[PDB]
């Protein structure tokens, strides 16, 4: 259990007090005749580490219109956010995932942390669409199929 | 006890803006908050300030306006105390962010209601360290 | 009575700028205005501030400079206290608007004359809620 | 004697920034500077402010961030008090210059260390009239 | 006549006072033994509605180099501005009226509130000029006339 | 020797004091029984004119990474800076000197105050290089030499 120094504001007298744990804060400091008293973080508050605060921290992260709560506000941690489905984080914004245009397909979709990833459809395959998910498909086995258009019968 | 306020951003769709006044970095001491407004209750000199942080994915240079203003009963019309406007502030199409800072001294009367107000409420970001509104009595 | 000033924009072609000091939102109490300058008459600590609002029809990124400075008799040369510069601030060709805010604390002596000064006097807009210059004794 | 500070820019490669506190326009009275930080030694209300001036030869819209924050022993983690961010602020390729101004009121405790901090230390210009960090007790 | 409440700052005693009209402001509040006394707005000041101000508002609108006074400062209203001849209001600025180039003519000139309006000169008509006022004129009745150039003899 | 007025803060009594010279500042004002006492500017300080300051000015010009000291900080003047070799001052920045591309040569190099100056190599001469210093040279006297390429044998 980690500790902390404290002059009594009564006797000026040097004590070693003990720190409140996560989920709590100092509510009365230790004096000669007692140890520290810790209290519960009220609602919308938190402390996440061993601390000697006189009041709990405020859960001051709020989620954008394009984000959802990754963690929630809890007595032990601040709320945490991430890009909602269909978005990825970049420079503090939440951007829509790319679509790959026609003749391109998705080699990797967009996660919360990244964009869609596309390739030029390789020989023997095609993509008809602006799609953030549709991937390059092999032509049909019957005009020559392009990467954008299927082989025609 | 010094008459003082530091209000911080809060999520609503209203003009004027509305503010957090208890939690976190907020302060409110000897001054009242009512329906978005700080309500002066001792005629005097006060320094008054507001910062607001604007941001968007895609710059389109919508004009940004940031206003501190006053109302009371004594006359039926807003009086503007401080104001900034920004035009042609981002490169069109880009992610952008900028802030407006206003701060100055005013003689104010009891019963004066002060409010902040803004052009593009969608563009405003309401983090408590980024967007705020305050004063103190001298 | 608290030593205080809030000067507001005024129409002239001079550097430094000149200010309104009675009408409207202006204040001047225990401090003097003379030929564009606030004239300190009690050595002490003061918070000093200025905002100026620039605007133009057609952006050409002329450099904008905004300066608070001091002079007295004791030495024959301006001393700059606060300064902002803006370059590459509008998209060339567009209508634009931006403001410069300066504010800070200074120890000042009696007989100090403080002035504000600026690069492109044509670019300045002098509305009282937009362009101002003030201080107060701590 | 009023508790007060006005720190000014200084040349180092550290985050947080470090400041001049004696020479020139610097002030420091009843408040301490230690390893970049102002060290509060009387619980109370203070107005706190910082300006920083950014500039570069060739605009590339690197995101600019400007933060005032606090630490103490009581909890092992920075707390941010004020912050600005700028994105899409110069025309790509051009010489540019812009400043960030932050100022607001805070209740602070003895033993609080306040610091300023910034995204692109190469972009910062450290002239004393351009880049500063201060507070005063109310 | 609209009214207003007033504690006497002498007796603390609740009164109903009467408001000063446009052009005036409260100069002494009503007390037990008298009604409200109103005074005239001084120069450069105004009040525009029934009010209980202790000082008149300041006429704080001033006219740009590209504007003229629409209304003037008067004890009953603030000064008001508009774009001078040859300009139109847009986004708080006063812009020069468009000229229509050649082969275009003015279907509507620029008002204080709008730009010039142009059309492609219609068949049978032309415009030689960059003019903010000249309108498309029918060719002459004698090379074929374009919309930019007259028919030639 | 220029002078300055001074009320005694002891007797309120009007004196004419004498100003400290460059390199010094007022350290005790003149009173009835003595003249002004001036002291030396401490390190990192200066006064450059006849003055009545109670403290010397601070040498507050510092040199950029692209500048060198033109003057140094001295008790008689502030430090002064200029663009280092290979740079020129413009809009408060220190920019690299232009190179002239091929088929151009340097008619004037870059000073601290200006850029490189180039001309189209004139007939009979050429430049092979992007050089901030190389100047147009006459072709060789043996394919026809261009301004970019030498005459070939
Ligand atoms: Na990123
Ligand atoms: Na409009
Ligand atoms: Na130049």
């Amino acid at each position: 259990t980690p500790t902390y120094p404290w002059r009594d504001a009564e006797t000026g007298e040097r004590l070693v007090c003990a720190q409140c744990p996560p989920g709590t804060f100092v509510q009365r400091p230790c004096r000669r005749d007692s140890p520290t008293t810790c209290g519960p973080c009220p609602p919308r508050h938190y402390t996440q580490f061993w601390n000697y605060l006189e009041r709990c921290r405020y859960c001051n992260v709020l989620c954008g219109e394009r984000e959802e709560e990754a963690r929630a506000c809890h007595a032990t941690h601040n709320r945490a956010c991430r890009c909602r489905t269909g978005f990825f984080a970049h420079a503090g914004f939440c951007l829509e995932h790319a679509s790959c245009p026609p003749g391109a397909g998705v080699i990797a979709p967009g996660t919360p942390s990244q964009n869609t990833q596309c390739q030029p459809c390789p020989p023997g395959t095609f993509s008809a669409s602006s799609s953030s998910s549709e991937q390059c498909q092999p032509h049909r086995n019957c005009v020559p199929g392009s990467s954008s258009h299927d082989t025609l019968c | 006890l010094r008459k003082v306020a530091h209000l911080t951003g809060k999520s609503s769709r209203s003009m004027p803006l509305e503010w957090e006044h208890e939690l976190g970095l907020a302060l409110l001491s000897g001054v009242k908050y009512k329906k978005g407004g700080l309500v002066i209750n001792e005629t005097g000199l006060y320094f008054v300030y507001s910062k607001v942080y604007f941001r968007g994915q895609s710059c389109n240079n919508l004009p940004l306006s940031h206003k501190v203003y006053m109302r009371n009963s004594k006359y039926p019309q807003d009086l503007v105390m401080m104001e900034g406007k920004m035009m042609s502030y981002c490169t069109t199409g880009q992610m952008w962010a900028r802030s407006s800072y206003l701060g100055a001294v005013f003689n104010l009367t009891s019963a004066d209601h002060l409010y902040v107000n803004v052009s593009e409420l969608s563009l405003v970001n309401f983090e408590e360290s980024q967007t705020f509104f305050g004063l103190y009595k001298l």
